[PDB]
């Protein structure tokens, strides 16, 4: 995205991290970016 | 879809 590139690949969904060293798989809070590009963030704020 | 809830 040309508005933002930066903020949509450091962080990149609305979703927030919780990463813990302990846990190989880290799903918890953050679903992974599945396409990471404008997407769902895009669609949240209504555009 | 993501471009799908408001595709407009």
């Amino acid at each position: 995205m040309d508005v933002v590139d930066s903020l949509l690949v450091n962080g990149s969904n609305i979703t927030p991290p919780c990463e813990l060293g302990l846990e190989n798989e880290t799903l918890f809070c953050l679903d992974q970016p599945r396409p990471s590009k404008e997407w769902q963030p895009a669609q949240v704020i209504l555009l | 879809d993501y471009m799908g809830w408001m595709d407009f």
